[PDB]
């Protein structure tokens, strides 16, 4: 199993400010160009809805306030200035085989 | 919601050029081909040629070597054609259809536009006389080895044809359960149990084993 | 479109068996996988396994082989997870998600409603 | 000068350079497309006229002169020294793209070592939305944009064509495929450093292993359903196609590409040999069996794709619409995984493509190291263990443009546009050098003194008339119109023929330069300095 952690545990972003969240791991899952690292967003009562295709391209049903880029052993999701309706938890997901491991998650507050 | 629009007819002097178009809609234009089917006056069907929209290359029959070409347009999803050296024997009706890939069949069919001016499939006699509701049979023989690429169509006088059977063994979506067939290699049969007045039309035996595709002569149920 | 419908909830006692299903519809399930995720109220997520229908390959990790048996069938077009020898500490929330292809990075585009296994 | 160990040693290497892995796809595909069984009729008339005697004269110069590639022109006509310098840089140019062909098969050997092959299922990280090759019960269809699982393992993982765009961006070489080059090049270095002593023993295992592999693969296709459809399209005579002038030239280029004479590789075999052997019997049996191998190896491919015509339900021309090296790794590779006991048949076939490639590059390295030794004595190859090590590293660093992510595009332009007309232009210029300039009346005197009899009426006329005119018709129609090399829906730009011809003529520009190099340094009357450099000492 590949070790996959998350930092920080809780972030306090004011109204109109930007932030970032990363996923610490030993891999470097950069095999055949496709970055094998996904992102999720679980709300209380809602399933962990998908955000970005392999941390490089925005998917369907996702608002335009989310983006992501990076390279190597360190990614950084770009978040727009958030409102009060973004109270959820973001996760990490390395999808390189054959065993998959998930992140710990961070608490999003204002 | 697959629909193919057709242009109006026109009277062209022999020897001049003609332009025929049909806009594709309801599906992705790059996922399927754009095939043309000749409908000769008072006779069977004939194949014209196929165009590849992703590369622009085309393949056609040997009779269209110095007669016609095939171009498409990705910005409008409408194919263009230009026949040259018209004669009195070219009194026919052009068609536009939808075709899948591997195998190459003909699912949908257009309304058509009239123009005023290999493995061959041999069938049985066309004029069969049976009573209404009896089990009928249609015999179609192959000249060479055809594994499973046998199809059957239904064309009414004044109406457009349609796909009925899938790989000569199973039904298509939108087809009643009265149409069933089988066959293996050379003994290709087709039967309809408990026929009605709605199924009283012209049938066709088909072959898709090798390029160029060659259509059959045609049969008629009376009844 | 594509939907994933699970069954109803089930109460967990000592020695009971709980069968959870997830019906696939609107797509070809023989050319994709079927992921399962653990979820506990107050904790995070955890990966369990995958089902690739058509040939029967199933991968297990995270010591879930002792209680979870992942079996599916192509004729009825759904998956099954057979639970056995349950305790009070095994209470969690199970979800089934449709995995995307390798060009998109095996992402979970759609999700189910989730059952309360407690 | 040393010689070979036994008599049957150098008879086994001449056939081993004659056969390769090209004889299983380049020959029988043009047979099925160009009239079926009628294509074998120009195969046996153009062989005795252009193939066989040009194959025979290359041994006769090597038997008498017993010298290398560059030193045979010192005692015939010294202005043609540019011929031996041309074939040296093509040996660096061939080894760039040719070793990547077995490197795709060497990666297939370690991939198919497991029990579960990745070709019978789409359980991988490819474009799985188009990977829909499962043949269900009449609930299967593929859109124009669908692909094959053998193609997705060939394009996404091995070549990585999605990481590049074409000739404008080649980028960073695959590290997994670079390790296969080191496994290939180790066996090449450990067999040529001693000379003909180790070259006479390594061919004893590698030249008969594919021949027994053709026997065990034929019995698989013999008791195989649907194999009669493959022999039908292969053997049916269509005499309406032979009236076209195009099928005559393509049949003549096939025999020249199969045997491959005049490149300098084979004359190194006759240099280390006694003069008493019958060169007529040694050359006649090699050209006869090479048509027999290409006839047998056409049976082991077409009987298997006839089963693919049964399951996919099309014609055999539709399943074999591709034209190139992709016939083995896309169409034939997926047919092995659908068979019972697929773990055994996948290894013996993909090791057959390994051993047929290494016999051609075993002997190709001998032809370039023998040339530098005799022309410059006590300067190059004083230590034979060190100087051939400098040769193998140059084609290793030269192959870095072929191990890229766009490596599939560069092997297509270098096979056909660069090394295609280059092998004809170096072979036509040596054919007129021995016939017209050296003299046909002088050439047969050296053959009859080592054999004991004069050649017949057929060999005298064909050396002066047929063999120069055989290669002229092929090089003329090739420089008629530049074709469009279509490789995975990517069309090449208009300047691809410009860069393709410029790298191809770089060896062809050496021969008018090397004839101009000697007329400057040799002084005297302009008629006398030329005729001194035609007549040897
Ligand atoms: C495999 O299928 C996918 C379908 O998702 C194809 O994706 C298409 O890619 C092209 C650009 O290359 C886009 O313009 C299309 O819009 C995509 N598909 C659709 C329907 O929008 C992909 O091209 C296919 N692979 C191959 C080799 O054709
Ligand atoms: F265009 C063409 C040039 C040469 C040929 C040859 C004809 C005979 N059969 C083998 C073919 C490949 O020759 C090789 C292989 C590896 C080599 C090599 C030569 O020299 C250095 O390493 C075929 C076609
Ligand atoms: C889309 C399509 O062709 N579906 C058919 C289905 O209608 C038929 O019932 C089945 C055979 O049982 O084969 C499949």
């Amino acid at each position: 199993d590949i070790v996959l952690t998350q930092s920080p545990a809780s972030l306090a972003v004011s109204l109109g400010q930007r932030a970032t969240i990363s996923c610490r791991a030993s891999e470097s899952v950069d095999n055949y160009g496709i970055s094998f690292l996904n992102w999720f967003q679980q709300k209380p009562g809602q399933p962990p809805k998908l955000l970005i295709y392999a941390a490089s391209n925005q998917g369907s049903g996702v608002p335009a306030r989310f983006s992501g880029s990076g390279s190597g052993t360190y990614f950084s999701l770009n978040i727009h200035p958030m409102e009060e309706d973004d109270t959820a938890v973001y996760f990490c997901q390395q999808t390189k085989g054959v065993s998959w491991t998930f992140g710990g998650g961070t608490k999003v507050e204002i | 919601e697959v629909q193919l629009q057709q242009s109006g007819p026109e009277l062209v002097k022999p020897g001049a050029s003609v332009k025929i178009s049909c806009k594709a809609s309801g599906y992705t234009f790059t996922d399927y081909y754009m095939n043309w089917v000749k409908q000769s006056h008072g006779k069977s069907l004939e194949w014209i040629g196929n165009i590849n929209p992703n590369n622009g290359g085309t393949s056609y029959n040997q009779k269209f070597k110095g007669k016609a070409t095939l171009t498409v347009d990705k910005s409008s999803t409408t194919a263009y054609m230009e026949l040259r050296s018209l004669t009195s024997e070219d009194s026919a009706v052009y068609y536009c259809t939808r075709s899948p890939v591997r195998p190459y069949y003909f699912d949908y069919w257009g309304q058509g536009t009239t123009l005023t001016v290999d493995i061959v499939m041999t069938q049985s006699h066309k004029f069969m006389s049976t009573s209404v509701g009896d089990r009928v049979s249609i015999t179609c023989k192959a000249s060479q080895d055809v594994s499973t690429a046998v199809a059957w169509y239904q064309q009414k006088p004044g109406q457009s044809p349609k796909l009925l059977i899938y790989s000569a063994s199973y039904r298509y979506t939108g087809v009643p359960d009265r149409f069933t067939g089988s066959g293996s290699g050379t003994d290709f049969t087709f039967t309809i149990s408990s026929v009605q007045a709605e199924d009283l039309a012209v049938y066709y035996c088909q072959q898709h084993y090798s390029i160029p595709r060659t259509f059959g002569g045609g049969t008629k149920l009376e009844i | 479109q594509v939907q994933l419908q699970q069954s109803g909830p089930e109460l967990v006692k000592l020695g009971a068996s709980v069968r959870i299903s997830c019906k696939a519809s609107g797509y070809r399930f023989s050319y994709s996988w079927m992921n399962w995720v653990k979820q506990r109220p107050g904790k995070g997520l955890e990966w369990i396994g995958r089902i690739y229908p058509g040939d029967g390959d199933t991968k297990y990790s995270g010591k879930f082989k002792g209680k979870a048996t992942l079996t599916a069938d192509k004729s009825s077009s759904t998956v099954y997870m057979q639970l056995s020898s349950l305790t009070s500490e095994d209470s969690a929330v199970y979800f089934c998600a449709r995995s995307a292809y390798g060009s998109e990075g095996f992402a979970m585009d759609y999700w189910g409603q989730g059952t309360s296994v407690t | 000068r040393e010689t070979w160990g036994k008599k049957v040693d150098f008879l086994l290497s001449v056939i081993g350079y004659a056969v390769d892995l090209g004889n299983v796809w380049r020959f029988p595909y043009i047979c099925a497309q160009n009239g079926g069984g009628a294509f074998l009729l120009p195969y046996t008339i153009m062989a005795i006229f252009g193939g066989i005697p040009l194959f025979y004269m290359e041994l006769a110069l090597g038997q008498y002169h017993r010298n290398g590639c560059i030193s045979i022109w010192r005692k015939i006509c010294p202005i043609f020294k540019g011929i031996g310098y041309a074939i040296c840089i093509i040996a660096f140019y061939i080894a760039s793209y040719y070793n990547t062909i077995m490197a795709w098969a060497l990666y297939y050997l370690i991939s198919s070592f497991t029990d579960q092959l990745p070709w019978t299922s789409c359980k991988n990280s490819w474009n799985t939305g188009n990977c829909t090759n499962y043949f269900s019960e009449d609930n299967i269809t593929w859109t124009l944009h669908s692909t094959s699982p053998a193609e997705e393992f060939y394009t996404r993982h091995v070549l990585q064509i999605h990481r590049s765009k074409g000739l404008q961006d080649l980028g960073g070489i695959s590290w997994q495929l670079a390790l296969c080059i080191m496994l290939i090049f180790t066996v090449i270095y450990f067999s040529i450093w001693k000379g003909v002593k180790t070259s006479g023993k390594v061919v004893w295992v590698t030249a008969t292993f594919p021949y027994i592999a053709l026997s065990v693969l034929l019995v698989r296709g013999a008791t195989l359903p649907g194999a009669w459809r493959g022999v039908l399209f292969y053997l049916k005579p269509n005499w309406q196609k032979l009236l076209e002038t195009g099928v005559w030239i393509d049949a003549a280029a096939q025999i020249f590409f199969s045997l491959g004479p005049g490149f300098g590789v084979l004359l190194a075999f006759a240099s280390y040999n006694k003069f008493n052997n019958n060169c007529y019997q040694d050359a006649l049996v090699t050209s006869v069996v090479n048509c027999m191998t290409s006839f047998v190896s056409g049976f082991v491919i077409f009987t298997v794709l006839g089963y693919m015509a049964e399951m996919r339900n099309e014609d055999v021309s539709e399943v074999a619409k591709d034209a190139g090296p992709s016939l083995l790794f896309i169409t034939y590779a997926e047919a092995i995984a659908n068979m019972p006991a697929s773990t055994f048949f996948a290894i013996i076939f993909f090791l057959m493509l390994i051993t047929l490639g290494l016999d051609s590059t075993f002997a190709g390295l001998e032809g370039v190291i023998t040339a530098v030794l005799d022309e410059f004595p006590h300067v190059w190859a004083k230590r034979r263990e060190r100087f051939v090590l400098a040769v193998v590293i140059t084609c290793f660093f030269g192959s870095l443009v072929t191990l890229t992510f766009g490596g599939a595009y560069v092997v297509k332009l270098l096979e056909e546009y660069a090394t295609g007309p280059a092998v004809l232009t170096v072979a036509l210029i040596e054919a007129v050098a021995v016939s017209w300039f050296y003299g046909i009346t002088q050439f047969c005197r050296d053959v009859k003194e080592m054999l004991g009899f004069s050649p017949g009426w057929f060999w005298r006329i064909c050396w002066v008339a047929i063999s120069p005119l055989f290669l002229l018709f092929i090089i003329a129609s090739f420089l008629m119109s530049p074709p469009q090399l279509r490789l995975f829906q990517y069309n090449y730009p208009y300047w691809s023929i410009i860069l393709g011809y410029a790298i191809g003529t770089s060896s062809f520009i050496c021969i008018p330069t090397y004839i101009a190099y000697r007329l400057i340094i040799t002084p005297g009357t302009f008629k006398e300095r030329i005729i001194k450099s035609i007549t040897p000492e």
